[PDB]
């Protein structure tokens, strides 16, 4: 949809640097060089694929110090960014967070090894919702017949 | 009355418990009394609820709760413009939409009772029964 | 050169200054009560609100001048805010016609796009598009994540850290591939080893579990006293118990009785052992001392605090102490 | 001998032929203790002078949000059902009898009460 | 028979509150003001004055009504019951892809 878009996109304002040590150019396309890429999909089905408008910098990218423009108000310029454990539970999300495959979940609670103790909630989250899927999938059926892929599909 | 009271009576379901000619539906309970699992004192605080829901074009204000003491069993209160309480029945069983059927019926005879004894009546907003409506498709 | 502030996640909710006017407007003026007929929902600019088709035509269809409302909404979105923040109005209209609205911070694909500066049509999930689109780190989204509460009433719960992984979720949905995870490597910082890196997140990814349950704990203890009731859990039993438990109720209920972390009024040794005879003619659990039950047969939705605060026989001493005073 | 010898309560019995079963005409009856119609008067006033009964609006303001009022955290969601009545009544039966502080003032006459027999056996026997 | 399949009905939930019964009249009513019309009567005076005092139970006070509850027992179990089923279809659907493989 058109509306509740951006129409202006302002730029990243880096308030204050993250670090002492200047990152010398030779390395700085030496470590983006690995960041092209980013994994898609989490299982045997692993997709290494290309991330496009790659940032230049990453030692300034977002580690710490730089700004992000979602300037809402008008009092609060585009904020600042903390460094890493000045927000909760990040290191934490990095173990969560991510797609979950229920294949590559349920292998982790039948052997009860969690990387993390939120993935115990990560996965009911994911099951209480496929279980939603099918109470709705129902509720439905009993005002008339739903049939799944009966009608044309394509072009 | 001023003449004999009606004969036949419309016969429809009402979901909701509007104001058809009530002026104050208070619900007396006794919490002291207590139980689990569906008794009177559970269909009578429902029917709170139900009459409270903001889905019921009741007012809301105009109903009243009153927690006893004397183990009273679970009273639901009406009262007519007229000012004649009714109380229905709770038979054991009973739960939200028997009562909001009950005092909804009840409502079309004893606003007709109203009628004779000679006091006027209001327009009523609702018509529970459908009777300016066709089902159209 | 200067951290701000040098504490294990601290930043957890806006400055008190924006926080101040952030609830001034993203308020709910309390439900009445009545019958809703419409709630409708729009997005309007900053306070370029028209009696247009966007606005006016849904209050037309009903015979409403909205040329009103919009000033009404102008009455209170105008100021305090940049130019173009594309808010969402919640119209709620009444049996009776009488609207309510909240005004609400922008969506948060809105916010996606602005800190990845991309534009409608950019962005796109990979299995339609074939590319991750603009990258982003974890340390974006906890403030895309900051100005979207879903109660701005109680600004802080559900917890920042909980729905930091709503907005990334929704935010790989539409191609936003962030660096902390998707990718082999973190952020690469001028700093230190990458061990000397991940030597000091397994400090403080665990500091910050005390400091999440804490606050999951504390919670805990203002949710209605419905929410902290015994609710056992269900994984060990084995799902022809699970079944033969749901036929008759008698075993759920001798279960329950069973494996019920000790309290005041639990402390009924033949109570607690009646059902323990219920359950050993229906061959259940038999092997299992009281004790390693309520280890297990606990309410798993609580925080670990809390989790051992009811464990047996951690309440087996105060146990008799606290009691329905009078 | 009154069955509630409470006298103010009284039992009315009401059997009722109702249609169950969709043809039939069963017997179901609608059996109750309530106030005797003397207690009703102090009754139909609205401020419940009567007492034994409280206005719900004392124990807590606003029952539209306490009866109402329904399941809402994360064990709550979307489906956030009622509460459930028995304890709806329990977060308002323990309300109900919780601590009334029965003040020194009173305590003083019944004090005055306490020290009864111990001073006034003296002064039929200091008053001969 | 007619009393057996309607005590699927109310047993239990008579086998609670007859439990509750023995509660109440074991802790709570030795220590309970009988002088209620009079404590009624302060409440009516304090919200006479507005800022009288409601004041919310706590765990402890309220715990003496908890109860085995099968509108969540009842419920969970299902759930419980129905992730094995879901759980069936990622460990069939691996098992099924696991036939393909040679012996």
């Amino acid at each position: 949809k058109r509306s509740g878009k951006p129409s202006d996109l302002p730029d990243y304002k880096q308030v204050y640097l993250p670090y002492d040590t200047a990152p010398t150019k030779t390395e700085l396309d030496r470590e983006r060089r690995k960041f092209m890429h980013a994994y898609s999909g989490r299982m045997e089905h692993r997709k290494m694929v290309e991330v496009k408008d790659v940032p230049q910098n990453m030692y300034t990218y977002g580690k710490e110090g730089m700004s992000i423009p979602i300037s809402i108000f008008k009092d609060q310029a585009d904020p600042v960014i903390g460094p890493e454990w000045t927000y909760p539970g990040i290191f934490e999300n990095k173990i969560v967070a991510q797609h979950w495959y229920m294949e590559e979940l349920f292998d982790r609670e039948k052997s009860n090894t969690f990387e993390s103790p939120w993935q115990r909630q990560v996965l009911d989250n994911q099951v209480k919702r496929r279980l939603g899927k099918v109470a709705w999938r129902m509720s439905m059926l009993n005002i008339k017949t739903i049939d799944i892929f009966h009608k044309e599909r394509g072009a | 009355a001023k003449r004999p009271l009606a004969v036949v009576a419309p016969k429809t379901s009402h979901k909701h418990l509007f104001l058809m000619h009530m002026e104050k539906v208070t619900v007396t309970v006794s919490p002291l009394l207590f139980g689990y699992g569906h008794t009177l004192q559970k269909a009578a605080l429902d029917f709170y609820r139900r009459g409270l829901s903001a889905r019921s074009p009741f007012p809301s204000d105009k109903m009243f709760l009153y927690y006893s003491i004397d183990h009273i069993t679970p009273k639901i209160e009406v009262t007519w413009l007229d000012g004649s309480v009714y109380v229905p029945p709770l038979i054991e069983g009973v739960k939200a939409q028997d009562l909001i059927q009950m005092v909804m019926e009840q409502a079309w005879l004893a606003a007709d009772r109203m009628s004779a004894e000679g006091r006027v009546l209001n327009p009523i907003a609702i018509d529970d029964y459908k009777w300016e409506q066709l089902i159209a498709f | 050169p200067k951290t701000v502030n040098i504490e294990p996640g601290s930043n957890r909710f806006l400055d008190p200054n924006v926080e101040a006017k952030a609830k001034d407007i993203f308020a709910v003026p309390e439900f009445p009560n009545k019958a809703v007929l419409h709630n409708w929902r729009f997005f309007i600019k900053a306070g370029k609100a028209a009696t247009g088709p966007p606005v006016g035509q849904e209050f037309s269809k009903l015979g409403l001048k909205a040329m009103d409302f919009a000033k009404a909404f102008n009455d209170r979105t105008k100021p305090h805010f940049k130019d173009d923040i594309e808010l969402i109005v919640r119209i709620q209209v009444y049996f009776d016609k009488s609207y309510i609205f909240r005004i609400e911070p922008p969506p948060t694909a809105w916010f996606l796009l602005r800190a990845i500066r991309k534009k409608r049509g950019e962005t796109g999930p990979v299995v339609l598009r074939g590319n991750y689109c603009a990258y982003l780190t974890l340390e974006m989204c906890y403030e895309i994540a900051k100005m979207k509460q879903m109660s701005w009433g109680k600004v802080e719960y559900p917890p920042i850290e909980v729905r930091v992984r709503r907005v990334v979720g929704q935010a790989r949905r539409m191609g936003i591939a962030i660096i902390g995870i998707d990718t082999v490597h973190s952020s690469p910082v001028k700093g230190m080893t990458e061990k000397q890196y991940l030597e000091e997140s397994e400090k403080h990814r665990k500091v910050h579990m005390i400091q999440y349950e804490a606050l999951k704990a504390k919670e805990l203890e203002s949710a209605p006293l419905i929410e902290r009731l015994h609710r056992p859990n269900m994984a060990p039993l084995t799902n022809t118990q699970l079944e033969e438990g749901l036929k008759d109720a008698n075993l759920l209920n001798a279960l329950w009785k069973s494996s019920h972390p000790k309290s005041l009024f639990t402390q009924d040794t033949r109570d607690r052992e009646m059902a323990r005879r219920y359950l050993n003619t229906r061959g259940w659990f038999k092997e299992m001392t009281p004790e390693e039950m309520r280890v297990v047969f606990l309410n798993y939705r609580l925080p670990k605090q809390e989790d051992h605060q009811r464990q047996l026989n951690m309440t087996n001493g105060q146990a008799q102490s606290q009691a329905y005073w009078s | 001998v009154s069955r509630l010898v409470s006298p103010r309560l009284r039992i009315i019995h009401r059997d009722y032929l109702t249609r169950r079963g969709g043809r039939t005409h069963q017997r179901c009856s609608a059996v109750a203790v309530d106030y005797t119609p003397t207690y009703f008067a102090t009754y139909k006033s609205d401020p419940g002078q009567c007492p034994r009964l409280i206005d719900a609006e004392a124990v807590h303001g606003d029952e539209q949000a306490f009866w109402s009022a329904r399941r809402d955290f994360y064990r709550g969601g979307a489906s956030r059902s009622y509460y459930p009545a028995w304890d709806r009544q329990a977060q308002a039966l323990i309300m109900l009898t919780r601590e009334v502080p029965r003040i020194p003032q009173e305590a003083a006459f019944r004090l005055f009460t306490l020290g009864l027999k111990m001073m006034l056996l003296p002064r039929l026997v200091a008053g001969v | 028979t007619i009393a057996d399949r309607v005590r699927r009905y109310t047993d239990i939930p008579e086998a609670s509150t007859e439990e509750v019964n023995q509660r109440w009249k074991e802790h709570v009513m030795p220590r309970l003001q009988t002088d209620l019309e009079y404590n009624l009567s302060h409440w009516k005076k304090q919200h006479r004055t507005g800022a009288g005092r409601p004041a919310p139970p706590t765990l402890n006070e309220y715990s003496l009504f908890s109860v085995p509850d099968h509108s969540s027992l009842g419920q969970d179990a299902i759930d419980m019951l129905r992730r094995r089923e879901a759980q069936r279809e990622e460990d069939w659907w691996r098992e099924r892809k696991g036939q393909l493989k040679p012996p």
